[PDB]
């Protein structure tokens, strides 16, 4: 028996399949478990940090310390961003059909109706290196037709005549309902798999726009026995993952 | 004879600031902010400020006093629940401040341009995002004079220099001449804030003689030299309630109380009466009393 | 499973290089040059190189073997009498190399542009100097899109990115995965050389396990991480005859002998026969014998 | 009785008069004595280094160590240069009438007749902050009509329409014969003082071009008793200064 959060964990690990020797920067608990799971199975050369300034040598449990292998203060993170050698998994208050993302605020730019973080590193992340998103509660308020403020750059912003845009790449969106990318026609939001027990109607009813390939999307793969052991015993023995994954 | 003695009080330092200045504030979010210097700003009549910051409760407290006209920032965060600073949020939803919100890497870039006395530095971050809409014509692009191999020329954001009238930073140790060091895992960007500014004030946990400073920390931690500092303030616990490297962590309980007190007129008058209506010593005594009561 | 084991020999590392490459060489003048890697280049048939360097006897030895077609450098110096490297001087006076000589700050700037994948960075250095004549149309200007306060727009040097096919650097300590540190007072620019390059080779005085590395030096000394290195070479005394931080100082007597031996065909054949016609171990044994004989 | 080298030492100290809290960067023994002499008398806020990577707290004798106050590795020197907060005293193989300077090479750029250092930091120094020169043997081969390679920017290179040039300032040239600046008409080489025993004819015979104000130039001031004590007893007790000052 595999829980919804465990499917989300292996989907978040799969984000990093083939990533090689780059900095994995997950910004929420499930992507964090996923990145560390990938590092312990098929992507050992990933770099990971303690979320503050230390690069870990070994892969620790959620919230644990581990021996270190290097230094990564915030000023040097911006060097990594500009180098391209990174894959970030951010959260999102809004994501539209072409991948524009908002974590800044709702409403007008100079007088919002609700304030969040501001754009943070989302513009630099999305223009420099692979970016993926995690959404713990897949709803039509998150997956909307138009984001209020573009903090993360989507595919309809790209100027193909200007090579400054050539590093943009939105890899995956993983939610509590399934695995998605922007491989639909015109770089539109596309279903790759639905977690076991999730129906196409459930995704459609909770997405404001049409999801490409939804009717034909298969089911998310089973975790291996090793992956279940690593999730349940090594990385997240307290099941902190369950707190983040809605229904 | 002697090098200049730069030791001054908190109120002296703010006495050098003027309404209408552009002021950079060091630290990051709820991390090693010059909170004692910010509280001294609140006691003063200095207002109408343009603030450049990686924002946290420093910007929140300034907004609680209506002291901010314009803000340049990569983010505003308390780094712990409820994450969003409630006073910054109120100023935003009321339209009380004009914002030049930008990518976090653009703040670093802009400070670096000012430090080098350059009018701009090129950067990718910002392209294709609503950072362009926050800035309008204040943020322009620049085209490379060198095409790429394919024959296409890159057009990048021209990040303008973030020149500062003043910088306020807090560090762990320093001498009376402005040599200063951080202890802990991250310098943040305090050296860049000082290099970008005309008037530079550093508060430190403890002022020591130069020789004690350089024997206490590695070379690489000596991030301010005498050319980067105009005034030195001795302010123990002067980053409270933000964290401060090896000196102390964040006062999470007190930060939560600050954030909750912002919710109503009533709760804020009481917070102000208890913590912000006297001196730094009064604040420090009240904060200590809070920690004892809430154990 | 396991992180990649990047340990390779000197000749393996040079085996990854190709004639015609643009190669950056770390260190500075006669300071922590990857001299063992340079000697391995001399033993190889790799030639027609474009070299980017703060030049010293590394560039001298490459010029002694006719391996340099084009050189980008801020200076060339032995840092001790006779200061001018005699093999670089011979290549110059013979017109054997095309030079893009530049201000020392422009080298740093160009490496920084490449590290950030930018086509250029603006810089003041170079304006009004014959750096413009060394480069011709390969060095262009860029005008600020923001005029200064007076209404005049600044026109600056657009320093092009110094993109490298490979980088060769020498450091004091590292692990088998490419984490590496300097010991001593200056990192020079070795992190920038690696960040600007496609293929990165670091020789180190000693390879240790990761945990020993990070317990031996402060955080700030860990200047290479695993994303910055493709091959690791264990080469004790691998910077000889340049200095190497806390490991050793410059072999001043031997550097003087190198410089004097360049003066005549006769003296150079003997230097080559004794020091450069065998392996690194042969070189190290011969250098030790020289020091004993010259006491 | 005051030696020629002692007059040169106080002239090199006077280079820094009014410099304030900036990095003094002398590149030869006499300017080094001068900078440290100034720091011990009327410019205590000067920053000085050990010539490698350490900022000195106290002012040591030539070649001596002293307690330190900060770190100044080469990468950070370029930050200081760009900040403008520095006054360098360089040497020179050639200096012309408008202050163009050469320490790079003689002859054609791509095939010189004699190789020296290359331009080093001279272009960045002269475009960013006050720059002065020391010449231990004043001759017509140094002070020539045209330098072979412009490594240090002179006044006839300046574009007054481009504010990128606004920080250029050549302060003094000190030689074994006297003290000079570029305050003559059209920013030409001008005599400020001649060291005692030096005649105008001696300067004229050893300069390829006409020296402004030469006939009216007074004599270099006497060192104070304190300055002589500091030079002879504290800073340079071995008289290394004599080795650098010709006749
Ligand atoms: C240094 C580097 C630099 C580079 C880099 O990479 C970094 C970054 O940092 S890059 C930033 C990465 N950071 C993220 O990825 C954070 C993403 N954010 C989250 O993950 C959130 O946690 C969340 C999205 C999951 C939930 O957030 P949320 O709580 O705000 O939203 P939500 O719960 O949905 O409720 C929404 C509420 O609004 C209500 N509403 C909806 N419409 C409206 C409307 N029109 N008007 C008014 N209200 C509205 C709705 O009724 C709900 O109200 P209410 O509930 O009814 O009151 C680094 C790394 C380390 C560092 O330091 O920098
Ligand atoms: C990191 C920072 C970066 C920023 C910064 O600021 C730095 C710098 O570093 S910035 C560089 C500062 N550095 C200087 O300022 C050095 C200046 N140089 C000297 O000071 C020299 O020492 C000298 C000038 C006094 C004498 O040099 P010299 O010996 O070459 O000349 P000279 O003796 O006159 O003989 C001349 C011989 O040529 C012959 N000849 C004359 N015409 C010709 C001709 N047409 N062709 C062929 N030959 C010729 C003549 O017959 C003589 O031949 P011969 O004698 O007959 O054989 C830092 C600081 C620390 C660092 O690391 O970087």
């Amino acid at each position: 028996e595999v829980t919804r959060a465990e499917y989300c964990a292996i989907a978040c690990a799969d984000i990093f399949s083939g990533a090689g020797e780059i900095m994995a920067s997950p910004m929420a608990t499930l992507p964090l478990i996923g990145a560390r799971l990938a590092r312990l199975t098929t992507e050992p050369d990933l770099l990971i940090t303690d979320g503050e300034a230390l690069i870990f040598a070994d892969t620790p449990a959620v919230g644990a310390k581990a021996p270190i292998e290097g230094w990564m203060p915030f000023r040097k993170v911006f060097d990594v961003v500009a180098s391209g050698r990174r894959h970030v998994v951010m959260g999102a208050n809004q994501i539209d059909r072409h991948g524009n993302q908002n974590l800044s605020a709702f409403g007008p730019l100079q007088q919002p109706t609700r304030q969040m973080f501001g754009v943070r590193g989302a513009p630099g992340n999305t223009i420099n290196h692979p970016t993926s998103y995690w959404v713990g509660k897949h709803t039509s308020r998150v997956f909307c037709d138009t984001v209020d403020i573009v903090s993360g750059v989507g595919y309809d912003q790209i100027d193909p005549e200007n090579p400054a845009y050539r590093f943009h790449h939105l890899h995956r969106v993983v939610s509590n309902l399934g695995v998605f990318d922007f491989g639909g026609p015109d770089h539109t939001f596309r279903a790759l798999s639905l977690h076991p027990g999730v129906t196409a109607d459930q995704v459609a009813d909770n997405t404001s726009f049409e999801v490409a390939g939804l009717a034909d999307a298969g089911v998310t793969r089973e975790p291996t026995d090793e992956e279940l052991r690593l999730i349940r015993e090594v990385l997240d023995p307290r099941s902190l993952r369950d707190r983040e994954v809605s229904v | 004879v002697s090098k200049r003695d730069k030791r001054i009080s908190l109120d002296d330092a703010v006495g050098e600031l003027r309404s209408g200045m552009t002021i950079g504030i060091g630290g990051w979010g709820s991390r090693r902010k010059p909170m004692a210097l910010v509280r001294a700003l609140l006691r003063s009549d200095v207002t109408d400020l343009t603030v450049v910051t990686y924002g946290g409760p420093d910007l929140g407290l300034l907004c609680s006093a209506g002291k901010v006209t314009k803000a340049y920032y990569g983010f505003v965060s308390l780094d712990s629940a409820p994450f969003y600073d409630p006073w910054f949020a109120k100023a935003r939803t009321a339209g009380e401040i004009a914002v030049r919100e930008m990518d976090e890497g653009m703040v670093k870039c802009g400070l670096e341009a000012a430090a080098a006395r350059l009018p701009f530095l090129p950067i990718r971050a910002g392209l294709g995002s609503d950072v362009r809409r926050f800035w309008g014509d204040e943020l322009r692009t620049v085209t490379s004079p060198y095409p790429d191999a394919s024959g296409k020329s890159e057009t990048l954001i021209a990040m303008p220099a973030l020149n500062l009238d003043a910088a306020l930073v807090h560090l762990n140790l320093g001498d009376k001449h402005g040599n200063a060091a951080y202890t802990g895992v991250d310098p943040y960007f305090d050296d860049l804030y000082c290099a970008a500014a005309e008037k530079r004030f550093v508060s430190v946990e403890r002022v020591v003689e130069t020789e004690e400073l350089v024997k206490t920390v590695p070379l690489q931690n000596l991030i301010l030299n005498r050319m980067m500092v105009d005034g030195v303030v001795e302010a123990p616990n002067g980053a409270h309630f933000t964290l401060a490297g090896d000196s102390y962590g964040r006062d999470e309980k007190f930060q939560r109380h600050y954030a909750e007190s912002a919710k109503t007129p009533q709760a804020w008058q009481q917070f102000v009466a208890t913590y912000l209506s006297g001196s730094e010593d009064d604040y420090q005594a009240a904060v200590k009393k809070f920690a004892e009561e809430q154990a």
